[PDB]
RNA sequence: ACCUCUGCUUCUGCU
RNA sequence: AGUAGUAACAAGAG
RNA sequence: AAUG
């Protein structure tokens, strides 16, 4: 037995009177102090100590015992270990050749149960080995710094709950007070006690590996494309800043990640195809050659029962029975009738802050489900009206009631926010506010149930009014009906009414619309699984910076034909099939006015022979959309051209921008940080050609800056001048020019 | 309360911001131009472009460095048996007799049949290493009662002018050779296409570094610092002969063993990290020290024989120098291969920025060219006051040589100089981008730069090259003032 | 006659895209030689020079000469002034509270709730600490343990109750103790007769007695900061001094820095405590926000700024007002707790150092003059610069060899509260209703200022008002290092923004070597470093594979383990070649045993034993993965998990690797320099502790993973655990009826 | 004591 | 000597 | 959408 040995050792330690006073005086907390007492020192330069110490005679220390005695004192002249004991371990000091003597002629130990301890590492190697690689492509990549999970887990738990799990698995007699985590995690504990059955690995290594495979490591990494953990563990070899590698790991991909990647794919396909001509054709064409990491898009659309709005449009375009099943966190809803509309509004929330939350016009009806509880819901804008929930478990009824309160955006839940809720990241990026409210009221809804507003219950023989404990009472919350009948929640899946038009609108068999292409979200997020387009011009399903850089590279490459058939051909150059992917990232309220302005600038350059080739490259891709003018038969005047996403995605008309810069000294164009040498494509005298001729629409250069016209004029002032008028304009910092309109 | 505290403060508390122009950019370091100051000597550890290795063909094996030097000297036995010193140049506080006795001791000890390269502690060895030169530690009362024991004035570095040999080292180390001194080990086989792209790009980026002279010098430094650290920790109270060797491979695969000299180690009981071990280095060369005698006042040069490389008669000189090092410089000499990475990445990133413009891989199309793309060329030199362009590989070799001279001539003067001139580089860049930069106190910037230019050769030649480059940037900016021409 | 110019690359490439060639980080970092007393005395002189126009007095606690620059007179020139006005600081903090309502109360409540559940063993986590009992620098868990074992001899027992608040209560109650007793070590000499010359054999043995100091001596030792030189600091020509505080200010600086961290996390302009890609995302969002807000036609500009004399020109008397302003709506006990660290920092006493060395060059003698005896020598026996410093130190020199340093925050320890003060300077945005608006970014002494105005002259007027405003809070902005250009490129904390943050591979170049933990950890650390630099710092595939080759070459030359089929010599290769001739699975050997390198880009994230487990010999994998190998030893969980790497710019960062505990997870021997000094008893004093702990983890096996909690003794818990083990042994047949009697008789003795 | 220890181990006081 | 650079090492201790 |  190993108990009487410890009692004999405790009787031994009481004779050392210093150890007796240390045992009697030091408390169990202060043990954490006296464990770290030594004569050592944290080395400020450890690489120098390793390089200096490896050249010495005996640089290592041995654990005192029977296993260090098996190493001999010398081996063929080489002195392995010495007799001088160590200060800390009180064992002998050996050379680094003693390690190789142990690996070559030492005793052979029982490594039974080894592949079950380090199973996270062998599963990592298995995901590498059973993987396949694809093409490598060169081109721009916009990486977004996102907080992602580094390694995949067996089960994601909070660190104190995972510590309770590890203490139940490894050291069960010291787990202390039992939590409720033992009953949830009983099969994981039984499995992990089966797997670590008869191993001789020390329990500190087992605890380190169990904490490695249960506790999450979430860090900020630059991510473009896939953010699931099986891709974040290969993010170093997945893509860089200027290349991408198609990769599919081993194992088996999930269903939530598959559905979220399907939603991201359908949103990108719709967001590209809306600005096209004949949008249904390009929607089906791109959707037929999309691969969600192993499998086509149609297989995910026919195998997964989710997908919000864009998935239904791509489903009905490919030909598929649509599934109108929304998922608000854990709230699985399916509509009956009613068509809301999203619009941003500055809600003044209960704790005293302003948030741009989206609210919905209309009146809607839902079949809702949470866990093993079901119900029917009916609402309007910021107004929970009716909720007939079936009877199920009490806390499942609680979760469903809280989720239906949060979903309806009812003002008794908006003003019922009294606590600490952070609607922003630590790095200052937008969190979704409704999911923040949902995660807040899933724990602390006592303010919600206090100030929600009570009423009386209907006292029919089938209905039961609810108190806060979900039992039978009458001081009930406003609008909750508990009938004992059945509801047949998700069995009434019958709508054979696809019938899409050109503009991607699911028109019913009656004749009305239920879905629209001006109904999908605008919040572009990164997919969990890698998503490929097996097509020429995959880059048209790219971000704003990638589309800008690819479009400007394509204009630069084909510059001679564009410029020659612009000087010779009149109105072919604008309506070009390579610029639809550039109008995919211009807002639809501004694109026609941008097109009229840029077309007037280029027409002004070609009519009177002043040509800046940087202005031609800059304002050529904005010309594709059909132009929209003002009411005076005049185009608009802009200082910058603002594109989708971010605040640094603008094209300055006069000076440089982040996305577009031009240097006339070195003749170097800079698109998104990449330098294209324009040396050899510009004309002869283009450094003495006037710059203010290609700045506004109908505004040439009449001469040098003169103070008899007053100060500089802004764009609203120049938009309201008479034709045949002089003005003063600052092009960039240092060049004021006197300018005649028309 | 801030408006009332700012209404009563003096108007003399201001930034006084001045708008920066090109005319405000005077040349840094005028005192390196005046000829009263002596030109800066050679103070590196080993010879770099004046080196000469005694080759000896081997069969792709390893052996003891004593037997390597013994065989390399057995081939050149004329230089080994020369026992008559022909003194050419002598350092001021040196001893030509003791350094020649130490050279004969190194030759007679590296070429016997015993396996031990220890050196006896004779009077010339004790002079060249320095024995009993440390001061005695006495108690503080015995010295407080004294009046002669004053605190010494610490030495400040000298002020030197531009020496013409640093440009010669920069020109010679960037040129290709026919030998490959790198010892790069293997990696795993390739599966992913990124690994194939990396291997194909490495077969371009590594050969250009590998054939140049600076990689041979780098490997000489690395191997000498490794063996010197091992012998400093191993045998502490012993003077040991450490041969300066390198292993080299020609264009046809035949290996050779270059022996560049011998080196004596002092008595290294190095406790602190800044404690010095004395190293007396004897190195072969073929450079006449009286062509450029302002470069070597630290070296004692003998003439020990002649060699026939193909058909011509090159003399062989021996450069003897007392020198020293510590554990920190030896550790950074072992980790001196990283001058590859800082030179490779900076060029490889450029190649990657080409590929995103073109869609395919552009390593061959930047090093050599193809049917569509022209080769890549960089402004890298100056001939008769005009520009000189070069290839991508020459720019890679130039950045590798710069990152090697950062190690070899690197002390606190180079740290302060780089950190204080980076702001001036960014100001010149802000003038080139037409951002219109403003300065608050420009003379403080120059005064903080110029206090680090004392006697480091790389710092003085970097100030010279900065003045030359700034003069080239000023005269090219005149097309920016000619825009809109009104 | 072509001459190569390496600056000419900047003709074709921009400088920000080539900035890695402007960092000489392959050279040696500058180390300080000798003493650091000159830099300490220079810090004291420069601190009292920038505040000499304030209120001078002599303290009626210690006796030292204190200077008060706060609410002193306004400056009249561009010298660095420490005369911070109190109303300006309070107006800045009130505007910061008005911009973020509820922030101060939330930060104070989170800091108070975090203080209420903090233990004393939080004070074992900061590398070196000034020990007042031996007056030296010690590890924190030995300084803390000596403080506790000396507090026990004075009826001060806030360490037994386990919380941090009773321990800090006993800390501030020891300042009222008239005498302090502690354990020190004297030496007793001993005669040994032999056959010898010049007498006998001298054996002076150091032994431990109780040394007692007075009240004011203890108060001066508690307020002391020990001073050293900053070694291996890149980017500077001349060296500087750093400080290290005692254990009796750590518990309060912990809470005040926690409170300032809770404020800094919720401010849009503090570039702290974020780091890595989180800092890059936050600053990119801030710049992209401030760039899409310039007026149409107006001019935005960016000041790349540095702060000169940041540590000498701040004040603990301003930080005291900040901890009184932030904790307005807190209970009074927390307001008394959060107002002790600026009190102990406003009365601090700088210990100078090792003194100066006087040498005789003719006689070749030298001696070390300590800091008490600095003025017990004529000043004509110093050099010019040291005599000039010793003339100016004299009105502040305490006679026991220390100096009074009342103004200035020496070396920091308030890096987030000074960030809060800089952010409060940044949030004012306008003075006098003029037509500009500023904002910016602020790390500890580093700012970047964005100004949107009409034209450039109004921008410079706003920058001038920002300079004059920062003079009122004690922020002296540097003019020899700050410059200002248009918005679109700047620099901040060695990050170079040029239309997006560019990569700077050179600053991470010194971390690419062998880290130096052991053979097992260094390979994992090296491959993790190459992987992280491929993700973060823009290293391509060819440079990553070159880094793998260079790392394996440096690894083999460091640890003396070349390939077995290579013909290198050495004491280790004689057995590596024997391993190469016995092994049939030669591709399953590790690199540390002469195996081949197997890593490439696709498998950098997998450990080496896991990559080669299905290629090993069963005898080799049995001997390498032995459960009871004598090389691993007693394991703690952070030693298995993490290792601390210091960057070239910033404090040390621990990184966590993945490795299998084999025979290559050895540990280096203990540095035996202590066997000749006077601290040999601390060897025995360690091995009296360790035995006790090595029995405790015998009885309580979860003590390595879980921190043991409890106010009872360490003997009571062990005796109860042994009694329950013996009872459940006899109630299962796993003991005898006689050995149970022996066990219970021994426990009846105990 | 041509003996022993040490190579990052800190020097307020025993001096 | 020399390394080096505002102060040290060129062995320290018993 | 998250998980501090
Ligand atoms: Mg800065």
């Amino acid at each position: 037995g190993m108990t009487l040995a410890k009692i004999e050792l405790l009787k031994q330690l009481l004779r050392d009177n210093e150890a007796k006073t240390v045992l009697k005086q030091t408390t169990v907390d202060q043990y954490n102090i006296i464990r770290k007492f030594n004569t050592s020192r944290i080395e400020k330069n450890p690489s120098l100590r390793m390089k200096w110490a490896m050249c010495s005679n005996f640089p290592l220390a041995l654990t005192k015992g029977d296993m260090a005695n098996r190493i001999p004192l010398e081996y063929k002249g080489i002195q392995l270990k010495t007799n001088a004991e160590d200060i800390g371990t009180k064992g002998q000091m050996c050379s680094i050749a003693a390690v190789t003597w142990w690996n070559t002629y030492g005793p052979i130990g029982d490594t039974e149960g080894f592949e079950r301890v380090y199973e996270s590492f062998f599963l990592r190697k298995m995901r590498l080995d059973n993987a396949t690689w694809g093409r490598i492509t060169f081109g721009p990549v916009e990486r977004v710094r996102k907080r992602v999970l580094l390694n995949p887990l067996t089960k994601e738990m909070p660190p104190d709950e995972a510590s309770n799990v590890i203490m139940e698995i490894l050291f069960p007699k010291e787990a202390g007070i039992p939590r409720e985590s033992t009953w949830i995690h009983r099969e994981l504990i039984k499995e992990k006690r089966e797997k670590l059955k008869g191993t001789m690995i020390t329990p500190i290594v087992l605890a380190y590996m169990l904490e490695r495979e249960l506790v999450a490591r979430r860090r900020f990494l630059p991510v473009a494309g896939a953010t699931s953990a099986e891709f974040i563990e290969m993010l170093h070899c997945l893509q860089g800043e200027n290349w991408r590698q198609i990769y599919h790991p081993g194992g088996n991909k999930l269903t939530e990640s598959r559905s979220q990647s399907m939603i991201v794919a359908c949103r990108k396909i719709i967001r590209r195809s809306i600005v096209a001509s004949n949008p249904l054709e390009l929607a089906v064409e791109i959707a037929n050659k999309t691969v969600i990491d192993t499998e086509p898009l149609k297989s995910c659309l026919a195998a997964i029962d989710g997908g919000d709005v864009a998935c239904d449009i791509i489903r009905a375009a490919l030909g598929l029975k649509i599934r109108q099943r929304q998922r608000f966190g854990r709230l699985e809803l399916k509509r009956i009738s009613g068509r809301g509309f999203k619009n941003d509004e500055e809600i003044l929330i209960g704790n005293g802050t302003i948030q741009k939350i989206g609210i919905w016009d209309g009146e809607e009806e839902f079949h809702v489900r949470c866990g093993e509880c079901r119900g029917i819901l009916k609402k309007s804008k910021m107004k929970l009206e009716k909720l007939l929930i079936n009877s199920a478990k009490k806390e499942d009824m609680r979760d469903l009631i809280i989720l239906c309160m949060v979903f309806s955006q009812d003002t008794r839940m908006f003003q019922g926010v009294r606590g600490e809720i952070n609607f922003l990241n630590r790095a200052g990026q937008l969190l979704s506010p409704m999911y923040q409210l949902q995660r807040y009221f899933l724990n602390r809804s006592n303010d919600l149930f206090d100030q929600w507003g009570y009423e009386e219950s209907p006292k029919a023989s089938e209905l039961h009014g609810i108190n806060e404990s979900m039992n039978a009472s009458d001081y009930t919350l406003k609008g909750v009906v508990v009938t004992r009948n059945v509801i047949d929640d998700f069995s009434s899946t019958e709508t054979e009414k696809v019938s899409i038009t050109k503009n991607l609108s699911l028109i019913k068999r009656t004749g009305e619309v239920i879905m629209g292409a001006n109904d999908v979200s605008e919040l572009e997020s990164q997919a969990q699984l890698m998503i490929t387009y097996d097509t020429p011009k995959m880059w048209e399903m790219g971000t704003t910076k990638e589309l800008v850089q690819n479009t400007y590279q394509w204009v630069l490459k084909n510059l001679v034909t564009l410029k020659a058939q612009f000087l010779l051909g009149k109105e072919d150059m604008f309506q070009w099939d390579a610029f639809e992917a550039f109008e995919s990232i211009i807002p639809q309220k501004m694109a026609g006015q941008y097109s009229g302005f840029a077309r007037a600038v280029l027409k002004q350059m070609r009519d009177q022979e002043v040509m800046k080739t940087d202005q031609f490259i800059k304002l050529l891709p904005f010309c594709f959309s059909p132009p929209k003018l003002r009411s005076n038969g005049e185009p608009y005047q802009f200082l910058k051209l603002v594109l989708k996403g971010g605040g640094e995605n603008f094209i300055e008309v006069r000076k440089g921008s982040p996305l577009f810069s031009y240097n006339p000294q070195t003749e170097v164009l800079t698109i998104c940080g990449r330098m294209m040498s324009l040396k050899g494509k510009i004309e002869d005298e283009e450094r003495n050609r006037s710059m203010g001729n290609a700045v506004l629409a109908g505004f040439l250069v009449s001469g040098k800056y003169d103070p008899d016209l007053g100060d500089f004029k802004t764009i609203e002032e120049l938009e309201k001048l008479k034709p045949g008028e002089k003005a003063n304009i600052l092009l960039y910092q240092g060049k004021p020019v006197k300018v005649v309109k028309r | 309360a801030i408006e009332r505290n700012l209404a009563r403060m003096s108007p003399l508390v201001s930034v006084t911001p001045k708008k920066l122009t090109w005319e405000d950019l005077r040349p840094i370091g005028p005192h390196i131009y005046n000829h009263e100051l002596p030109e800066v000597p050679y103070n590196a550890f080993l010879l770099m472009s004046d080196e000469l290795g005694l080759a000896n063909m081997t069969e792709g094996k390893s052996k003891k460095p004593k037997t390597l030097a013994k065989e390399c000297l057995e081939k050149y036995s004329t230089l080994r048996d020369q026992t008559d010193p022909i003194l050419i140049m002598k350092s001021e506080k040196a001893n030509e007799n003791f350094l020649w006795k130490l050279w004969r001791d190194c030759v007679n000890t590296i070429s016997n049949e015993e396996m031990s390269n220890e050196l006896q502690k004779t009077n010339y060895a004790k002079w060249a290493t320095g024995d009993g030169l440390t001061y005695q530690k006495i108690m503080k009362e015995v010295a407080i009662d004294d009046e002669t024991m004053c605190q010494e004035e610490p030495k400040i570095p000298n002020k030197c002018r531009v020496a013409a040999w640093v440009q010669t080292e920069m020109n010679l180390l960037s040129t290709l050779t026919s030998k490959r001194a790198l010892d790069l080990p293997e990696i795993g086989p390739d599966v992913a296409p990124v690994e194939h792209v990396g291997s194909e790009r490495r077969k371009y980026f590594v050969n250009e570094i590998n054939y140049c002279k600076a990689s041979t010098v780098m490997m000489k430094y690395v191997l000498f610092h490794t063996s010197l650290l091992n012998e400093s920790n191993a045998s502490m109270g012993k003077y040991k002969v450490i041969p300066i060797t390198n292993r080299v491979v020609n264009e046809k695969g035949e290996s050779f063993d270059m022996l560049y000299g011998l080196a004596v180690k002092g008595q290294s009981h190095l406790r602190g990290d800044t404690d010095v071990v004395t190293v007396v280095t004897f190195e072969f060369s073929s450079t006449d020290p009286r062509v450029d005698s302002g470069k070597w006042p630290k070296y004692t040069v003998f003439r020990i024989g002649s060699l026939f490389v193909s058909g011509r008669e090159k003399s062989v000189y021996l450069y003897c120098r007392v020198n020293g090092t510590n554990k920190i410089q030896m550790k950074w000499g072992m980790e001196a291969r990283r001058c590859l990475l800082q030179s490779m990445q900076q060029m490889e990133a450029i190649v990657e920025q080409e590929s995103s413009i073109q869609g395919y891989d552009m390593t061959k199309a930047c090093f050599k060219g193809d049917r569509v793309n022209s080769p890549k060329t960089f402004s890298i030199g100056t001939q008769e006051g005009k520009l000189v362009k070069g290839s991508f590989g020459k720019a890679l070799r130039v950045i590798f040589t710069k990152c090697l001279m950062h190690y070899v001539f690197g002390n606190a003067q180079l740290e302060g100089f780089s950190a204080e001139s980076r702001r001036l580089l960014l100001l010149i860049q802000a003038l080139k981008d037409r951002k219109g930069p403003w300065v608050f106190d420009l003379e403080g910037m120059y005064s903080g730069i110029e206090e680090c230019i004392s006697n480091n050769p790389w710092v003085i030649q970097s100030a010279y090259w900065f003045n030359e480059w700034l003069g080239f940037e000023k005269e090219g900016s005149k097309v920016l003032e000619s825009v809109d021409e009104i | 006659g072509m001459n190569i110019n390496p600056y000419f690359l900047f003709i074709d490439v921009p400088i920000q895209a080539a900035i890695s060639t402007t960092f000489p980080y392959t050279g040696v970092p500058p180390y300080s030689h000798g003493t650091g007393t000159g830099y300490t005395i220079d810090t004291v002189i420069r601190t009292h020079e920038y505040s000499n126009k304030g209120k001078q007095y002599i303290s009626d606690v210690t006796g030292c000469t204190m200077v008060d620059p706060t609410n002193g007179p306004l400056p009249e020139d561009n010298e660095p002034s420490a005369y911070a006005q109190l109303d300006c600081v309070l107006e800045a903090l009130d505007r910061m509270d008005e911009e973020h309502p509820g922030l101060f109360q939330a930060a104070s409540q989170n800091a108070m709730e975090t203080l209420m559940v903090t233990t004393v063993d939080k004070l074992t986590q900061g590398r070196q600490t000034f020990d007042w009992t031996v007056c030296r620098n010690q590890p924190a868990a030995t300084a803390l343990n000596t403080t506790i074992t000396s507090f026990r001899l004075n009826d001060l027992n806030g360490a037994d109750k386990g919380g941090l608040i009773p321990f800090c209560q006993d800390i501030i109650d020891s300042l009222d103790r008239p005498e302090m007793t502690f354990f020190s070590v004297k030496n007793i000499k001993k005669k040994l007769p032999a056959k010898n010359r010049k007498g006998f054999l001298i054996k002076r043995i150091p032994m431990k007695v109780k040394d007692k100091i007075t009240k004011v001596e203890y108060i001066k030792r508690a307020l002391s900061l020990n001073t050293m030189t900053k070694d291996a600091e890149r980017g500077k020509l001349k060296r500087r001094a750093i400080a290290t505080a005692g254990i009796q200010i750590r518990g309060f600086v912990l809470v005040v820095e926690n409170l300032a961290k809770n404020i800094c996390e919720n401010l849009e302009q503090s570039g702290l405590p974020v780091g890595g890609n989180e800092k890059k995302a936050k600053l990119s969002n801030a710049v992209a926000k401030m760039l899409s807000n310039c007026p149409p036609g107006g001019i935005s500009m960016t000041v790349t700024g540095d702060n000169t004399k940041w540590n000498e020109c701040l004040n603990p008397r301003i930080f005291l007002a900040m901890t009184e302003r932030i904790t307005r709506d807190s209970p009074i006990w927390f307001r008394d707790f959060c107002s002790i660290a600026p009190v102990l920092f406003s009365n601090k006493i700088a210990r100078l150092g090792k003194g100066f060395m006087i040498t005789s060059k003719t006689k070749r003698l030298k001696a070390q003059i300590p800091c008490p005896d600095l003025f017990s020598i004529p000043l004509e026996r110093y050099n010019e610069e040291t005599r000039a410093k010793l003339k100016k130190l004299k009105p502040f020199f305490n006679e026991e060899g220390t100096a009074s340093l009342s103004p200035g925050m020496m070396m920091g320890m308030f890096n987030m509260l000074s960030t809060v003060l800089g952010v409060a300077a940044l949030g004012i945005k306008n003075i006098g209703n003029k037509e500009y608006l500023w904002d910016g970014l602020q790390s500890s002494d580093d700012f970047a200022l964005f100004v949107n105005a009409k034209d450039e002259e109004t921008c410079m007027e706003g920058i001038n008002d920002f300079y004059r405003t920062c003079k009122l809070l004690g922020i002296n902005m540097s003019k020899k290092k700050s410059y200002c250009n248009e918005t679109g490129m700047f620099e901040f904390t060695s990050m170079f923004y040029r239309d997006g943050f560019v990569s700077n591979f050179a600053m991470e170049l010194p971390s690419f070597g062998v880290a130096g933990v052991n053979e097992s950890a260094d390979m994992a650390i090296g491959m993790t470093i190459i992987k992280n630099n491929m993700i973060n710092n823009g290293m391509g595939p060819a440079t990553a594979q070159t880094a793998i080759q260079l790392f394996i070459a440096d690894y083999r030359y460091t640890y003396k383990c070349h390939r077995g089929d290579s013909k290198v010599e050495g004491k280790r290769m004689k057995i590596i070649k024997e391993l190469w001739e016995n092994t049939k699975g030669r591709d399953g050997l590790l690199v540390a045993d002469g195996g081949p390198n197997i890593y490439n880009l696709r498998n950098l994230h997998i450990p080496e034993i896991v990559l080669k487990y299905n290629l090993m010999d069963p005898e080799y994998k049995g001997r390498l993965l032995h459960p009871q190998n004598p090389f691993v030893g007693h394991l703690s969980i952070e030693g298995i998990k993490e290792a601390d790497i210091t960057p070239a710019h910033g404090p040390v960062k621990k990184m966590d690797y993945d490795a299998v505990s084999g025979t290559h997870s050895w540990r280096t021997k203990r540095n035996r320099s202590i066997l000749n000094t006077d601290q040999r008893n601390m060897i025995l004093e360690e091995q009296c502790y360790a035995k006790c702990c090595n029995l405790f983890e015998a009885c309580f096996n979860s003590a390595s993973y879980r921190k043991p909690v409890g106010q009872h003794s360490m003997l009571e818990a062990m005796a109860h655990r042994l009694r329950m083990d013996a009872r459940l042994d006899y109630e299962s047949g796993r003991m005898s009826k006689d050995d149970f009697e022996k066990a219970m008789a021994h426990l009846g003795e105990i």
